RNA sequence: GACGGAGGGGUACCACCAGACGUGGAGUCUGCGGCUCAAUCUGACUCAACGCGCGCACCUCACCAGGCCCGGACGCGCGGAGGACCGACAGCCGGGCGCGCUUUCGCGAUCGCGCGGGUGGUGGUGCAUGGCCGCUCCCAGCCCGUGGCGCGAGCCGUCUGCUCCAUUGCGACAACGAGCGAGACCCCGGCCGCGGGCGCCGCGGGACGGCCCGCGGCAGCGGGAGGACGGCGGGGCGAUAGCAGGUCUGUGAUGCCCUCAGACGCCCUGGGCCGCACGCGCGCUACACUGGCGGGGCCAGCCGGCGCCCGCCAGGACGCGCGGAGCCCCCGCCGUGGCCGGGACCGCGGGCUGGAACGCCCCCGCGCACCAGGAAUGUCUUGUAGGCGCCCGCCCCCACCGCG
């Protein structure tokens, strides 16, 4: 079995949702020797625009911040157990899984 | 400089058998003892050598009011990184005297002889809370504003 | 440290984020009409799967369902997209009440035919509030009759309309109907102290010895 | 290490007195002539300048050892502001010609053979700079 | 000092007197594990469940001290 | 005709993305939605006011 | 003005097939991928935005195609009475049927 | 209700006091006012306008000087296909654009008209009005049901006691129960634990006015110790009610009203907002001696790539993916000299990038004012003031600005 090193990036939003991703590629590779999940350090996307849209006032400044968390998991499997592996991961709708070959 | 592995990432082998965290204003260093012969270097750099001559005196304090058959013999490697310079000196302060007190370890009444220590110098145990505040709009600095032309 | 900055997914994915948005502008360009409420779009395995939460997932599709993948062929000329790669799951949402940006079009809707403000407001309120709502913001503005502003807000509850769980009972629905004299606006808001996903900071349930 | 113990001002300023007897490096002459930095307001008046300098990149080179340092790293260590300007000043980098010579020419005397990013020392010089240090400290 | 609100003071009150079991009249460390059965209360953050576990300590050792 | 002089400027003519506004473009990550855009629409996109 | 008869015929084609399109609006000179078309020189083409759009518009204008814009662009709904006026151009037959015709129904 | 050179209490470095750094005085810059111009596009104008509407050589761009171009959809009435439209080498005019000429060439209803209608518009009215924001507001009040009191306007609870930043409570009360603000909640630290991990990063817990002593009807209230931390961490979200506050000049937010093809449509070319006594509204750098200027020990936290080779640099080539401040601290050089203080104005070059400098940087002149700032002003109590640097927003170019 020509063991491939897959290394599985989940970039997602919400911590509440992106724990849940993680716990099921955790739990859905015990079978296939995974390697624990790596955390990011958080990814700030601070955009500050003044809330006014027109001039007036003490400029006072919308600080708009989208939190981004990515997470590493190293996997030595076939092509095909991944695939496997999908069925099971319970797929949240928008969050990201990257395959690294 | 921040936070990282570097703990113990530069030395490999004779394992440093005493780990101590000394932090002032984002100084971190982490302090390792291997009881030797009179090592008290840290930053793998001597006691004397210091970034401002004058501060070293304040840096010797564990030495002058507590036994100097501790500092007589020890062995140390810190890895300081984080601070602008005299941050760094104190968080060094804390690693080395709480170095000393994890040396201390099995007689009971440990924290009794560093109450000498705290004394003398508060916060040579103890880590402060004092960290940089934020700006907010219209705000040169954390706590002013553009100076305001009627009251 | 050894990893590239240029991660070049991690500007991708605020990428179908903008698409979200102009999914969410797409549906309401029309489709909110249709009742579009919500949308989620999935590029995981490039299914291009979106789910368009909606008050009556019929519309769309229609006698023939011709334009159900018409929809997912207009986001084809977009993005290349393949009719039945993408997916559109339009479905049913219940307590259509605790609905929105839908509850105030029924509502501008009806007043764009034109009749009482008040009663028709007052309708909305009663329907939601059946739905369990104690209090549904019923504010209207803009140039209501007399030229000028007659903004009349029609409130029936305890809603909090300030705190960050504000928004977790709350929701938000910019609608303006526009008579002959000009744009007349809507904002409406609704109640759910009872989130059953989570707990209102507030609520104290209490116990009692026995 | 007594390297990490000879204070840095001690060490370069010493080690370059045997270096005028060495003959090593040969600072050139509009080297000599030129004022180092973009940003500085008038040129040093050291007059042995590019020799001081000589005794300052090999040192902090024995720390930085293997990782390397290139022709922007030895600049990074004396990095100036301009003192001049009626409105604020941003902070900007050296002159690159003659720190460019100054690990060029230590390539020459094979105390800094280097072949990797862009420059490290040969351990010959890593041994025989620490050598000067072991004369310095006892 | 500190102040809290009628339903932050009226909830402890509650727990106090209508629920009073033992909840301890001097000791803070009983107070705090005895206030968190789920029944007993239900509410979010711990240091809000701790504005009860403060005034139960006081209203605990006022009925201690005397009858309230 | 018209096509000799015809748009033959080449400079950036960039616009804010949702509107057809040209200041403000804000092509800071690459959003190159509009600035009085952007409050229409931040949360979609996932930035929050905290 | 002049708009090939080709480019009309195929493009007409193009809509009719997705009985859909979504366009970045361009005020003046542009290329709208997806339509590509045949010369009188036998060369692969690809139609004019200013020309695709008064085009677009004229088969809105007709009634021919129901049409969205959210802000900057087009986005084409073809209507059934719409697809026999498509055919009245075309000179294609009735039987053709537009690709969304039938086929997306979920389970 | 609102006022009050009315009283009785509260409270805030937007109030003040003990202090601090200021600003106004100096130069310089940016934005106004006021001028000038073909044109200096404009909105704002006490806090709550005036480095602000996210970086004008062009574009933006609103304005000025010149011209091209239709993009007058859809229906009928026409004109009418070898005749609707539309392109054109030279010789031009003309920066110029086959625009329109001389010209002699090509097209092929794809359409031109007439109408009715669509047609855009940074064009007017924000006292048509949406949305959103400024303020009232370092600021706590708001209202409902039932019952009371009043012919009623309204009262009552929602309070002439105490406490709290705060109807914040605790007591007491023709009110009695509810609520919405404030709180709670959320964001980041003070610390630790569990899983882990590359990127130390996700999940929990924890300082509770808990306890001590004094007072407290009691709520609270000081003095205290343990203790990462003392009784909100640094932040956000913020009621009812308003304002004829601001924006039609962000918009598929738009009403009325205008310009609708010699256009207020839309493209090009050169302007202008970088003009401009004095006056200002922020800023910035100075006046040196805790300062210089000095080589030469350095040190970060935002969170960021480097190498090599020529060139004083500016930069340029050739490349590989990879990495950090200033002040200060060093020894020195240096007399109180508008100074080797300061860095202006401005000759002479080297470049950058851009269609294009009128943008900018570096090198080398040069050494403006200014030798401690009059009234009158601000802004702030710990990691705070100040001092000193980094990054971004915009942007080919360019920060003194702002968020950090």
């Amino acid at each position: 079995d020509m063991h491939q090193k897959y290394t599985i990036i989940v970039v997602g939003k919400d911590l509440k949702l992106v724990e849940r991703y993680v716990k099921s590629i955790v739990k859905e590779g015990r079978a296939f020797g995974i390697s624990g999940p790596c955390r990011a350090p958080v990814r700030r996307l601070t955009i500050t625009t003044r809330k006014s849209p027109c001039g007036e006032g003490t400029n006072t400044w919308h600080r708009f911040e989208l939190r981004m968390y990515k997470r590493t998991f190293w996997v030595t499997c076939g092509g095909n157990d991944i695939s496997t592996i999908l069925s099971k991961t319970v797929v949240i709708p928008g969050i990201q899984v990257t395959v690294e070959v | 400089d921040l936070l990282e592995r570097n703990d113990i990432e530069v030395r490999e082998r004779d394992k440093y058998t005493v780990h101590t965290l000394g932090k002032k204003k984002n100084s971190v260093a982490v302090a390792f003892v291997k009881a030797g012969k009179g090592d008290i270097l840290v930053n793998n750099v001597p006691l004397a050598l210091v970034r401002p001559e004058i501060l070293r005196t304040k840096v010797s304090e564990p030495i002058m009011i507590l036994g100097e058959s501790l500092f007589k013999g020890l062995d140390m490697n810190i890895k300081v990184a984080g601070g602008g310079h005299v941050s760094q000196i104190y968080a060094v302060r804390q690693a080395i005297s709480r170095g000393v007190l994890a040396s201390v370890k099995d007689e009971a009444a440990r924290s009794e002889l560093r109450a000498k220590l705290v004394s003398y110098d508060r916060q040579l145990v103890v880590s402060d809370p004092r960290r940089c505040e934020a700006k907010k709009f219209g705000g040169r600095g954390a706590r002013a504003r553009r100076q305001k032309s009627y009251r | 440290v050894r990893r590239d900055e240029e991660n070049v997914y991690y500007s991708k994915y605020l990428n179908d984020c903008i698409m979200e948005a102009e999914l969410h502008e797409f549906f309401s360009r029309e489709l909110v009409d249709a009742g579009y409420a919500s949308c989620s779009l999935c590029r995981t395995i490039d299914s291009i799967c979106v789910i368009i939460q909606c008050a009556e997932p019929e519309v769309v599709m229609g006698d023939n369902h011709y334009r159900l993948h018409k929809i997912e062929y207009l986001l084809a000329g977009r993005f290349m997209c393949d009719p039945k790669n993408f997916n559109i799951w339009v479905d049913k949402i219940i307590k259509r009440g605790l609905s929105a940006e839908i509850m105030v079009d029924n509502l501008r809707a009806k007043l764009e035919e034109a009749m009482p403000i008040r009663r028709a407001a007052y309708s909305i309120i009663r329907t939601a509030m059946r739905a369990g709502a104690a209090g549904c913001e019923v504010i209207v503005a803009g140039k209501l009759r007399a030229q000028r502003a007659r903004a009349n807000k029609f409130k029936e509850g305890c809603l909090i309309s300030t705190g960050h769980p504000k928004r977790i009972f709350l929701a938000e629905a910019t609608r303006h109907i526009k008579m002959r004299q000009g744009v007349i606006g809507v904002k409406v808001r609704i109640y759910n102290p009872n989130i059953r996903g989570a707990v209102m900071p507030d609520k104290i349930e209490i116990g009692a010895f026995s | 290490s007594s390297v990490t113990r000879v204070p840095a001002d001690v060490f370069i300023n010493s080690f370059a007195a045997h270096l005028k007897n060495r003959g090593i490096i040969k600072c050139p002459a509009f080297t000599d002539y030129v004022k180092t930095g973009v940003s500085r307001q008038y040129a040093p008046r050291d007059a042995d300048w590019f020799y001081i300098k000589a005794a300052s990149v090999i040192r902090h080179f024995y720390i930085s050892g293997s990782h390397s340092i290139g022709v922007a790293g030895l600049a990074r260590k004396y990095s100036s502001l301009q003192k001049g300007k009626t409105t604020p000043h941003h902070t900007k980098r050296a002159s690159c010609k003659v720190i460019r010579s100054i690990v060029s020419q230590f390539l020459g005397q094979k105390l800094l053979i280097a072949g990797e990013r862009g420059r490290h020392i040969s351990p010959n010089g890593r041994k025989m700079v620490e050598d000067f240090a072991e004369g310095l400290q006892k | 000092g500190k102040v809290r609100t009628k339903t932050i003071k009226r909830a402890a009150r509650k727990i106090v007197e209508n629920n009073y079991e033992s909840l301890k009249p001097k000791d803070f460390q009983n107070n705090k594990a005895i206030c968190s059965k789920r029944n007993v209360a239900i509410i979010p953050s711990k240091r809000l469940r701790n504005k009860v576990a403060g005034y139960v300590t006081t209203l605990m050792n006022r009925v201690v001290k005397g009858p309230v | 005709m018209r096509e000799t002089e015809f748009c033959t400027h080449i400079a950036h003519k960039r616009e804010c993305r949702i509107c057809g506004n040209y200041n403000s473009v804000y092509r800071k990550y690459g959003l190159f939605i509009c600035r009085r855009c952007f409050k229409e629409n931040a949360g979609k996109i996932g930035f929050v006011k905290l | 003005v002049h708009i090939p008869k080709a480019v009309y015929k195929a493009v007409y084609a193009h809509l009719y097939e997705n009985a859909s399109l979504a366009l970045k609006e361009y005020w003046r000179v542009g290329n709208v991928p997806g339509i590509t078309y045949v010369d009188e020189n036998g060369k692969l083409c690809n139609p004019t935005y200013l020309h695709v759009n008064c085009i677009m518009q004229s088969l809105e204008s007709r009634g021919v195609v129901k049409d969205t814009f959210a802000w900057r662009h087009h986005y084409y709904l073809l209507t059934e009475k719409g697809e026999q006026f498509i055919r009245k151009e075309l000179d294609l037959t009735d039987d053709v049927l537009p690709t969304p015709y039938s086929k997306p129904s979920i389970k």
